[PDB]
């Protein structure tokens, strides 16, 4: 099955969908929380339009890439994708001073 | 039904209800006052990012009857996330 | 004289003595530095300082690159192992975390822990720490499926042919076959590309694990294979294991000309480039006791197999399975050796040590104990038919009797029922109750183990000789049968001349169950005729059997390598 | 001494 | 004779060549194009080694060289257990 | 034997000479390093009067106080300019934070 993060500007959307699903899917369930309607928003995987009716197997989004563990990251567009402010480094132990 | 948790630093992480329950101090912020907001100070960004994915990963493979994968942990996240997850009773 | 110590060894001292405060410090020093920080610890006695250290796999990866002083390494490794602290199972488990987390990464990183996973996993498994050798193997097998490249599938072939050496020695022999049938597959996939691997490593392996599974003549067919695939490029550890692998395999298959010179190279390879104090020549070793053991060779057995159980007690000594096996090994040994004199103080010791090392670190259901706690077992009912009071007859049978029902089932659970291993326990249990005066179900032991051995083996083979031997000794000595009794000496006898000439061991022990046979019958000129057969067996023992220490019977600069297998090859 | 040696280890 | 030992903060160590050949890296840097001896005093030049250290490396020398096959009990070297580090680290670099 | 670690500014001259031994040949022994008589160098023993008489007895070190392992600093000047400078060592070098 596949698991993928949905996120915008600020936000991060959680979401189950299935390897037969479209992206028009995932956009009915961005709109059943986040309103925006499908013609407004456009999905988008690392500087790439998704098509609406294509199958996301081909979008890219295969079980090994998409586990609920690293769930894949997509953008939304109304791109201006925010961080997570990465933690704090931590030191290489063999790295000498 | 879907339940929004913002950071200390603002990101905003919707999830299922049922997705977010499964945490100790998570159905104390559903349960009480009356989508739903919550808010952490304490919490950054990126260990909320990371409990939501186990969140995912619990639900997903709860019950399961193969051989269940471990939740990837990076070393560097890792201090912070075992706060978390007992602030979170999770 | 009393020369001063260097620089180098008084600042060791200086910065041991000062280690609590500076341990960060240290992490930063050179690799031939750290080691020596590390075994001064270790002299010192302050393992809990040192295994504080060796946990983390960051730490003990560069302990790993000092090859130079692997031989102190493995020291220290083992005396921390039995100091309480499991640092094989701590650094196993790390590095299947760190193959899991970096799994996603760059070819190059993963590229740099497979490599440090080969080095890891083959210092463990040197170590003979198996169980904690797999979750390295598996991890590092995992880390080469990812991505189809070429590389990766030779690594690939590379994980599965050095887990498999882990599995034999971990005795999980069912899984030995799913390994090798992953292997041929990526080697056949390897081999559509147009590039053919070495095959040499993977079909010793092959040998090694239907060996111990007691297949002898198809390990026979993939010793043979394994032969096929030698090259003068290959590592002289691989060359060295698969002549190994192949001399056991030829020994089984009663071929001991080949078997000879087999072993000989062997141990020659073993000494000219590693050493005469290194693991794998004590693993040469051990396979030329066996050898030796196996063919009349028994007064010189027990000095190869001292002298390899001392390499194993000095290059890594304690609780370790390799000295447990060495232990077990010389004991059989030196209960054959010991057996004519009656006496068995020592080799019930090494008995002993070989059954109180594998049970501190392996399970109490595992193979590995029950070909141990035969020969313990095999020990106790001789000295229990040596021994006067009847309480300690009774006490040490018994406990023979349990040693034998749980190696029979351990083997019955692991091979089957139809298994050369499985014949053996039945024949000990035949002699067991020969020695307890049940003698109406021991002729049903013995019926069932040669039933068994000369199926598998043939009509014509050393252990159903020696089974059918046993059978006749029941026969004409306590359940009066005298009429079968001498068709079974005859058929000992017989291939006794067959395989080992006139200078076996047991035909001692025949031709005197032969002169009771026809005492018995009243026909004295065959007792006549065996007693002059014997006083020439026992003169011809006198004659052929010289002092010749099998260490220099070895060699120098013998017949060397695309020799020795060419030979071979050509001697089927 | 009654039997032969054990038939392996 | 009379090798000159230059650390990395220009300390000069003006010690005996015999002194100094017991540590095999300076009989190195002394052999080869090394024995430049216009000056009549040869002049190793270590960038690396600091001189509070390079201090305990000569006195190493003189230690090594007037104990040596002594037929006293030769006393323990007085390493300071700050610089007990560093001069292990000069102690495999200098081979001594 | 007394060992002794004169030095002067950047120079360290490492030296032996036996406790009965005097400070002259002790300047000839520098002398033959670098080229300067005894004359025109001045032994400041820890910064005090250390004539171009006496022994190694009682300058104020001892084989006891002057072993090979930490030999005794012997300080040296020269002469410039028709005067002696002043004893002018500096220590070595500033050890790093302990651990
Ligand atoms: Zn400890």
């Amino acid at each position: 099955d596949v698991f993928l993060m949905i996120r915008r500007h600020k936000t991060t959307i959680f979401t189950d969908a299935k390897e037969s699903s479209t992206v028009f899917e995932l956009k009915r369930i961005v709109e059943g929380i986040l309103k925006r309607p499908p013609d407004e928003q456009r999905l988008y995987k690392d500087d790439q339009l998704l098509d609406d009716g294509k199958t996301l197997g081909e979008c890219g989004f295969t079980s090994q890439t998409a586990r609920p563990q690293a769930p894949a990251t997509v953008g939304l567009a109304f791109l201006c994708i925010e961080p997570f402010s990465s933690p704090p480094e931590l030191p290489d132990v063999m790295k000498p001073q | 039904m879907y339940v929004k948790l913002i950071s200390s630093d603002g990101h905003e992480f919707i999830v299922k209800r049922e997705h977010a329950l499964t945490s100790g101090t998570i159905k104390a912020m559903l349960s009480g006052p009356g989508t739903n907001e919550v808010n952490f100070r304490e919490i950054p960004s990126h260990v909320l990012s990371k409990v939501c994915m186990y969140f995912t990963y619990k639900v997903r493979y709860t019950n399961s009857s193969t051989e269940i994968p471990e939740f990837p942990i990076a070393p560097e996240i890792a201090l912070e996330l075992l706060m978390a997850a007992n602030f979170l009773d999770c | 004289e009393w020369i001063p110590e260097t620089l180098y060894n008084t600042a060791i001292s200086a910065v041991v003595d000062n280690y609590i405060r500076s341990r960060r410090d240290i992490r930063s020093l050179p690799e031939n530095i750290q080691f020596d920080v590390y075994y001064k610890l270790y002299q010192q006695g302050r393992l809990c300082q040192l295994g504080s250290e060796f946990c983390e796999l960051e730490v003990f990866a560069k302990v790993l690159r000092a090859l130079d002083k692997r031989h102190l390494l493995h020291h220290c490794f083992q005396a921390l192992m039995d100091h309480g602290v499991k640092v094989a199972s701590v650094l196993a488990y790390s590095f299947s975390r760190r193959c899991s987390y970096i799994a996603e990464s760059d070819a190059a990183v993963k590229e740099k822990a497979i490599q440090v996973g080969f080095v890891l996993g083959g210092f463990l498994s040197d170590a003979g720490w198996y169980s904690d050798a797999e979750k390295v193997f598996l991890s590092c097998l995992q880390l080469c499926t990812l991505h189809d490249e070429m590389l990766h599938w030779f690594r690939a072939v590379e994980c599965c042919v050095r887990l498999l050496h882990v599995r034999n020695g971990n005795c999980k022999y069912h899984l030995g076959e799913e390994t090798f049938k992953l292997a041929q597959t990526y080697m056949d996939k390897l081999s559509k590309h147009g590039q053919q691997a070495n095959k040499a490593a993977l079909y010793g392996e092959l040998c090694a694990l239907l060996f111990a599974k007691s297949h002898y003549d198809e390990a026979y067919k993939w010793c043979i294979e394994a032969m096929k695939e030698i090259t003068a490029g290959l590592p002289v550890k691989v060359v060295v294991d698969v002549l190994r692998q192949a001399s056991k395999a030829c020994v089984v298959k009663r071929e001991f000309k080949k078997a000879e010179q087999l072993i000989k190279h062997a141990v020659y390879l073993a000494r000219d480039h590693f050493g005469s104090k290194h693991p794998k020549y004590s693993d040469t070793l051990l396979d030329y006791g066996f050898y030796l053991l196996n063919v009349d060779n028994i007064c010189q057995s027990v000095a190869i197999y001292q002298a390899a159980l001392d390499i194993r007690q000095s290059v890594f000594g304690g609780k370790n399975i390799h000295v447990a096996t060495a232990h077990e090994d010389l004991a059989y040994s030196s209960y054959v050796h010991q057996y004519s004199s009656g006496k068995f103080d020592n080799a019930l010791f090494h008995a002993e040590r070989a059954i109180g090392i594998i049970t501190h670190i392996l399970p109490e259901d595992h193979l590995l104990l029950a070909s141990s706690k035969r020969v313990k077992a095999l020990i106790l009912e001789e000295i229990a038919i040596d021994c006067h009071n009847k309480e300690t007859e009774q006490r040490l049978l018994q406990e023979a009797h349990d040693l034998h029902l749980s190696s029979l089932q351990l083997a019955k659970k692991a091979f089957g029922e139809f298994n050369v291993q499985t014949a053996k326990h039945y024949g000990n249990l035949g002699r067991l109750y020969q020695s307890m005066r049940k003698f109406k179900e021991a002729e049903e032991m013995h019926i069932k183990a040669i039933q068994i051995k000369e199926q598998l083996l043939g009509q014509e083979d050393y252990e159903v000789a020696l089974s059918v031997g046993h059978l006749a000794s029941l026969y004409n000595y306590d359940m009066n049968q005298y009429e079968n009794a001498e068709k079974l000496y005859l058929r000992s006898i017989a291939i006794g001349k067959k395989l080992f000439g006139e200078g076996y061991s047991g035909l001692e022990y025949d031709y005197r169950g032969l002169i009771k046979l026809y005492n018995s019958i009243g026909n004295y000129e065959k007792v006549f005729e065996y007693h002059n057969v014997l006083s020439n067996w026992n003169r011809l023992r006198d004659r052929q059997y010289s002092v010749t220490d099998a260490l220099e019977d070895v060699s120098t600069s013998p017949q060397s390598t695309e020799e020795v297998v060419q030979s071979f090859l050509i001697s089927q | 001494l009654t039997r032969n040696k054990g038939p392996a280890a």
